[PDB]
């Protein structure tokens, strides 16, 4: 599913 | 930090900010000259600013010094996330203290409902933006096996934990990542992943510092 990093920027995946 | 309070000022001495013209990413001093992150945070020219409350007024107490060196974890994956760990190497040793103090590596992994402090700078919003200028905190619960792999199915590999709320609410969020996750006194994780940011029956994923101890020990001796 949609997960994202939690940094600045976030850096997404699914 | 969504759902969390106000620390206060030098109450998590060992919390770092990555800096590079703006906060992007936190980390935990583990010695005098090291400090601990998530590998997906990795970027030249870091500036590693410790003894800060808020971030975006000088009030004392504050070091800013260089990163020398950022190891990034060999075996990291940045689409699967496994292995999320960096060392940061500071190119001076920290003035410790009271205000700024190491934390310690753990000796055992935790057990299921530990409860543990998480801490950073990050988005207090689970909708929307809203970056606090001072150090957030949360406790939470560190959840079992079964329950982390039930809520992200075929994603959590036996270096990863969840940690949080099923119902939603408290979570940590952008801008917290590399940050600590300390139960009883142990740095036991390392602040990475979610799908959102307290969302009901998604809790945040983090990097389990347990299963790095021999790593951490053998790279900061050779360096
Ligand atoms: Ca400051």
């Amino acid at each position: 599913s949609c997960r994202c990093t939690k940094s600045i920027p976030p850096q997404c995946h699914c | 930090i969504v759902g969390g309070y106000t620390c206060g000022a030098n109450t998590v001495p060992y919390q770092v900010s990555l800096n590079s013209g703006y906060h992007f990413c936190g980390g935990s001093l583990i010695n005098s000259q090291w400090v601990v992150s998530a590998a997906h945070c990795y970027k030249s020219g870091i500036q590693v600013r410790l003894g800060e409350d808020n971030i975006n007024v000088v009030e004392g107490n504050e070091q800013f010094i260089s990163a020398s060196k950022s190891i990034v974890h060999p075996s990291y994956n940045s689409n699967t996330l496994n292995n999320d760990i960096m060392l940061i190497k500071l190119k001076s040793a920290a003035s410790l203290n009271s205000r700024v103090a190491s934390i310690s590596l753990p000796t055992s992994c935790a057990s299921a409902g530990t409860q543990c402090l998480i801490s950073g700078w990050g988005n207090t919003k689970s909708s929307g933006t809203s970056y606090p200028d001072v150090l957030k905190c949360l406790k939470a619960p560190i959840l079992s096996d079964s329950s982390c792999k039930s809520a992200y199915p075929g994603q959590i590999t036996s270096n990863m934990f969840c940690a949080g709320y099923l119902e939603g609410g408290k979570d940590s969020c952008q801008g917290d990542s590399g940050g600590p996750v300390v139960c009883s006194g142990k740095l036991q994780g390392i602040v990475s992943w979610g799908s959102g940011c307290a969302q009901k029956n998604k809790p945040g994923v983090y990097t389990k510092v347990c299963n790095y101890v021999s790593w951490i020990k053998q790279t900061i001796a050779s360096n």
